[PDB]
């Protein structure tokens, strides 16, 4: 119900509507902040 | 206790209540408490009904023998009832403990006094007498009215007030005065 | 047929599908005096009446009683839908 | 006005409807 | 308004136009400044990215 | 209550603020008597100075 | 049951007592006697295993049509201590003239 | 204002009671007169320019006579409790725009299609609790709905602290963020307000409203944000303006039909009711039928207004002056 | 074992059951076991029926003299039955052996108490009295109601509950 | 053609289901489901778990409820 | 003083009596003196007869709450009377003095309560029960039985015991009942 | 003597007034 | 009924007795 | 005393449960 | 709740239908 | 019926009676 088409590797937050990848984390924008999985 | 005078004023404007306590040597400690007025619509057998027509408390008026005699002149038009077509019931209470030498049967705190307007009956009797003056025949309605009044009197003196209300409302309700 | 239920004197039978958000889907058959009162039975006496905001009702439809025997109503929710 | 025992019984039976015990808090 | 969002402006202008205007009469020419034209730009850039 | 309703209207639909509008005036077929009425209006004005 | 036994014994004893005093009993009541003892042997035999509780309800509610039908069959009396309106023997005992935030209280 | 009548209505202000036709000395007194034969009832009222009687009511042709208090003629100002739906989010989320739409439904016309839509909006941030939200939204509505530029008073908005829970701290457009100092705010109450009133030209009316909420994204699905429950009313508009607009109407049955039309040339009818006082109303609705084949009835009604001092003293004494004189049972209120 | 009060609340919203064990010395070992509620639809002569309306087990409430007295107040609407047209049967059980000195016939684990709503009967009596006020004639429906109520009383006190329900359903419901 | 019966069942391996029949007894209420339902060519899949009659005088009540879950699949 | 349970066991064995002084502190001092049992044949207008059926002095036992409450389970066969064709009068005398300020009439040292076996009367009434079903006819037997019972009831509640005996003799003295079997029927 | 409901209301209300 | 004050006092007295 | 089918079902099921 | 020998006989005759011997395995 | 536990114990007692 919120499509996220791209994945970006960058040390800084790229965009609301992408998924931020650091070294061993996957942060995505939800609830006004960046929550990581796992 | 007892009633001194209990009538509607001759001008059809006041309902007079004059109560006094018995003069007895064992009724010094007995005073008067209140006066409750009920009509044929609100009357109930077991004491004064709720939502009474007029509640009166005696300690308001005075500031001790004054408590043993009370008189009132209630403007009937302030009570918002018809002085001709109303059957007032006047309850009175004592607020006092009589002596221990009271004879059996006299220690009754509450009393009751029935009131009706006698003008309409008087005018009806004059109308019937005028009818009698012609051809010297007694209308049967006149005898009926006399005996119906006697029935209401018997009902009142015997304490059977509900059937007295029935008879009054059925027979004498439409009155001109 | 005038039994004395609220809608004009008759009993009304309803089928409900719903989407329990985060849990899954389901069917429901109920007798209820209104479709507004039919979704109030799921949120008061359902499986998830505690978290009653999860019930996203997508259909409330009436079952009509037939004069003789037969299969009236059916609502299958498969594992392939979910 | 004089009250006898059965009037008192009716009064208590009425008042019992409104009241509870401590355990019922 | 404290902070401009198009959820406030598209719902100020849909509730007004649905209640007061016809279908083909809903053209709104908004007069603004230079700093308001960029502020209108940045919210729809957040909307169209959505 | 028309419509053949027998069990009555729920009491939570007869509260303060419930809005009532005019539908129509159904009459019996034989020996009907007059119902309905007719409703009117009037406007306002404004002002300005110099 | 142990009571259908008593009712049946009473009924047939009354039947034969009437046939001793008189020489005639209505066959419309001999039908009721037949139904009664047939039911009792039905329920006290090998056919008592086919009865559900709904069947028990129906059988009792059908046998009660025979209760006051004739003098042979009577209304059975059971040991009962109930009534449609019961007595209130509860007692009132407040605590030192106290009350709750809204109402009275007791021990 | 302009009201409907059952073929006539005439009003008499009962400012004082005299019970006789010789004591009618000052303006606005009333005497309910009737004869001993209970067949005719009329009210001799002392107008500002002489003694004026009423229509002679035939007491066998009355229909209903019921007297109404002044607490039943007060339009209660409804309230709306605007809160966060705690099933949606207990605390405000740090990204979304929290916008609340008020849907007014009778703004300058009479019809539900003359609408008005006013708003307030908070951008919620990280660590912003609910009490800092309700502090930040009641100012965001008071800059809109209780501002000094607006044509009409729309609503009266308030805040409620959870420790007090009964008294309201009113917020105005001039109220700063440091005025509302409470960490235990829990709701925002939006209340209807008293619209303006002019004697005869602008009646007493009210503009209704419904707080409606805009959708925010929680998780990934756009949900509604708030819930709005109707709190029982606390403020009531008094009876002063509905009776002044009723007397101003009903003086024109017994008087000039035009009121001020053409102003070199008007008849100044002096009005006796105070718009700053609460009034009790008694209506005696009767008719007329002649002793002939013209048996159709001509319905009439008489409105008696009197000042209320809180315990309905002037009206219950007026009713007792009618019941003993006429022999009707008007119920004392 | 006996009933203290077995009444339907005057507000027509609760069914009051207040049971107690007899005070005599040889029910010291005896306690209260359960409360089973049946209506005119689910009653059976041989004790409580299957699929009852409402079963209650009294160890659940408590955590021994507290178990000898019990009080229940059941919201009737939660039982999904009509408070005005329902006749409740309330069973109780003991789960306890009395002493060996009991007089015969007193050792009975189970009791029963019938319940109905007296408000509709009160309204019918008031209506019939209102009819009597007009012309002072006794309606025959009033006498029929009185005698049928007495018939149900006799049936209950004799234990003939089947015909009691027959009369109830035939006369005081339909 | 006597009574109405709401059933809860289980098509084996595919999902859950709700049904309602008009039959004299629940042996015939299961008969019309297995012979007229959509799994008519695979009628061994039906596993009926609860049949209960539609009795009226509540006039407002749930009768059937069966949610399939993301953890049951 | 008051009665808690005054009854005959439905098995027609035991005349059950259970008396207890009032719990109000006015009557804290007063205590039970004796229990005197009379029948319709040994009844006198005032007080118990000088030839009663059974006497039981409370003070010939533990002597205070035990004294305030007393219970009996008298077997009727020891009394040489019929459980169903007999109407018992239970007199309870109190020993003590109630403290002053009690309202008068409450300080009645003696109390009387009667007893009857209602089961045979129900047996008679069941014979006419079904008349209620049959419309078009007056249920005269049912009405007669109800009025017969209520005559005794009202005459008892008003204290008019002699007419109560007369009505009992007229109506119910010829009542029959199944005498309980001495071998205790075993169950539980 | 006979009490109505209103009698009980009076008694109970006045007792709570004195508690 | 009116229930003058000493009746209420009587009721209190009785009720408070077994209190 | 009297048994129905359901009574026997309960008895036998309760036997098998504890065996 | 007392059982007589007859009731136990009914219980026996019901239970016998459900159980069988070693030979019937 | 509504069997109590002690009745079940009686049943198994009398069944294991012929053990």
């Amino acid at each position: 119900m919120k499509t996220l088409r791209t994945l970006k590797i960058s040390p800084n937050a790229p965009d609301i509507n992408s998924v931020w990848l650091y070294k061993g984390t996957m942060k995505y924008f939800n609830n006004g902040e960046w929550e990581t999985i796992g | 206790m007892h009633f001194n005078e209990l009538r509607i004023s001759q001008d059809n404007r006041f309902l007079i209540i004059d109560v006094s306590v018995d003069n007895q040597d064992y009724f010094e400690d007995v005073l008067l408490d209140s006066i409750v007025i009920d009509t044929q619509d609100t009357f109930v057998m077991n004491g004064p009904s709720d939502n009474p027509l007029y509640i009166y408390n005696v300690e308001d008026a005075y500031d001790t023998q004054q408590m043993k005699n009370v008189r009132l002149e209630l403007n009937i038009q302030d009570l918002k009832v018809s002085p001709c077509s109303t059957m007032f019931f006047v309850y009175v209470k004592s607020k006092g403990t009589p002596s221990t030498d009271t004879p059996c049967g006299f220690d009754k705190d509450q009393i009751l006094g029935t009131v009706i307007n006698l003008q309409p009956i008087y005018k009806q009797t004059l109308k019937y007498l005028k009818e009698v003056e012609c051809d010297c025949n007694i209308p049967k309605g006149f005898i009926d009215m006399i005996l119906k009044l006697k029935a209401i009197e018997l009902c009142v003196r015997t304490g059977n007030y509900p059937q007295a209300i029935k008879y009054w409302n059925k027979f004498f309700i439409k009155n001109n005065c | 047929v005038d039994v004395g239920c609220a809608p004009d004197g008759a009993m009304q039978l309803w089928v409900m599908e719903y989407e329990v958000t985060g849990i899954g889907k389901g069917c429901a058959m109920c007798k209820a005096i209104n479709p507004q009162q039919a979704e109030m039975l799921l949120k008061s006496n359902g499986i998830y009446n505690g978290s009653s905001y999860l019930y996203k009702v997508t259909r409330i439809e009436q079952v009509i009683v037939p004069p003789c025997n037969g299969l009236m109503a059916e609502q299958v929710v498969t594992y392939k839908d979910v | 006005m004089f009250f006898t025992q059965e009037d008192y019984r009716k009064i208590e039976k009425w008042l019992l409807a409104n009241s509870r015990k401590d355990t019922d808090f | 308004y404290n902070t401009f969002s198009l959820k406030l402006l598209e719902d100020a202008l849909y509730e007004l136009s649905a209640s007061k205007l016809a279908m083909d009469d809903r053209l709104f020419v908004i007069k603004t400044g230079e700093r308001g034209a960029i502020q209108f730009h940045k919210e729809v850039l957040k909307t169209v990215s959505g | 209550l028309m419509g053949g309703n027998t069990q009555g209207v729920p009491a939570e639909r007869l509260q303060q603020g419930e809005r009532f509008s005019i539908e129509f005036a159904p009459v019996e077929k034989e020996l009907s008597r007059k119902v309905g009425d007719v409703r009117f209006t009037s406007p306002v004005s404004m002002r300005n100075e110099w | 049951m142990d009571k259908m036994l008593e009712i049946s014994e009473e009924a047939i004893t009354r039947y034969f007592t009437t046939l001793s005093q008189f020489g005639y009993k209505k066959y419309s009541d001999v039908d009721k006697i037949i139904v009664l003892f047939f039911m009792e042997e039905m329920l006290a035999g090998e056919m008592s295993y086919y009865v559900t509780q709904d069947d028990y309800r129906n059988i009792v509610n059908a046998l009660y049509c025979l209760a006051g039908s004739t003098c042979m069959i009577d209304f059975p009396m059971f040991e009962s201590y109930d009534t449609l309106v019961h007595s209130n023997n509860r007692t009132f005992v407040p605590r030192i003239t106290e009350d709750s935030i809204l109402r009275s209280t007791e021990d | 204002m302009v009201i409907s009548i059952n073929q006539v209505r005439q009003l008499y202000v009962a400012k004082a009671l005299k019970a006789n036709t010789a004591a009618l000395t000052t303006a606005g007194d009333i005497v309910p007169k009737a004869d001993t034969a209970k067949t005719t009832l009329y009210f001799q009222s002392m107008s500002p320019a002489g003694i004026v009687a009423s229509d002679k009511i035939n007491l066998k042709h009355v229909l209903y006579a019921k007297a109404t208090p002044s607490e039943a003629l007060a339009h209660k100002l409804v309230r709306y409790s605007v809160t966060l739906d705690a099933d949606v989010s207990a605390t405000p989320v740090a990204g979304q725009n929290y916008i609340l739409r008020l849907a007014f439904r009778q703004y300058i016309g009479l019809s539900e299609e003359d609408q008005y839509f006013k708003y307030g909006e908070v951008i919620a941030r990280s660590g912003m609790t609910a009490s800092d939200f309700y502090k930040k939204m009641a100012i965001s509505l008071a800059k809109n709905l209780e501002n000094k530029t607006e044509s009409t008073p729309l609503v009266n908005i308030y805040l409620i602290s959870a420790a007090a829970a009964s008294t309201d701290v009113p917020v105005t457009s001039a109220t700063k963020e440091s005025d509302l100092t409470a960490t235990d705010y829990n709701q925002i109450i939006i209340e209807e307000t008293e619209q303006p009133w002019v004697l005869g030209m602008m009646p007493q009316a009210f503009i209704p409203f419904t707080p409606q909420f805009l959708t925010i994204t929680v998780d990934g699905e756009d949900r509604l944000w708030g819930v709005a429950t109707v709190v029982t009313p606390t403020k009531t508009v008094p009876d002063g303006h509905l009776i002044a607009d009723l007397e101003y109407f009903c003086m024109g049955a017994r008087g000039d039909i035009y009121r001020g039309m053409g102003y070199p040339n008007i008849i100044k009818t002096t009005y006796l009711v105070d718009p700053g006082a609460v009034y009790d109303v008694l209506d005696i609705h009767y008719f007329y039928t002649g002793s002939n084949e013209s048996v159709q009835k001509s319905e009439k009604t008489i409105t008696l207004v009197a000042v209320d001092d809180g315990s309905h003293t002037a009206m219950n004494a007026l009713i007792g002056a009618i019941n003993t004189a006429s022999g009707l049972t008007i119920a004392t209120l």
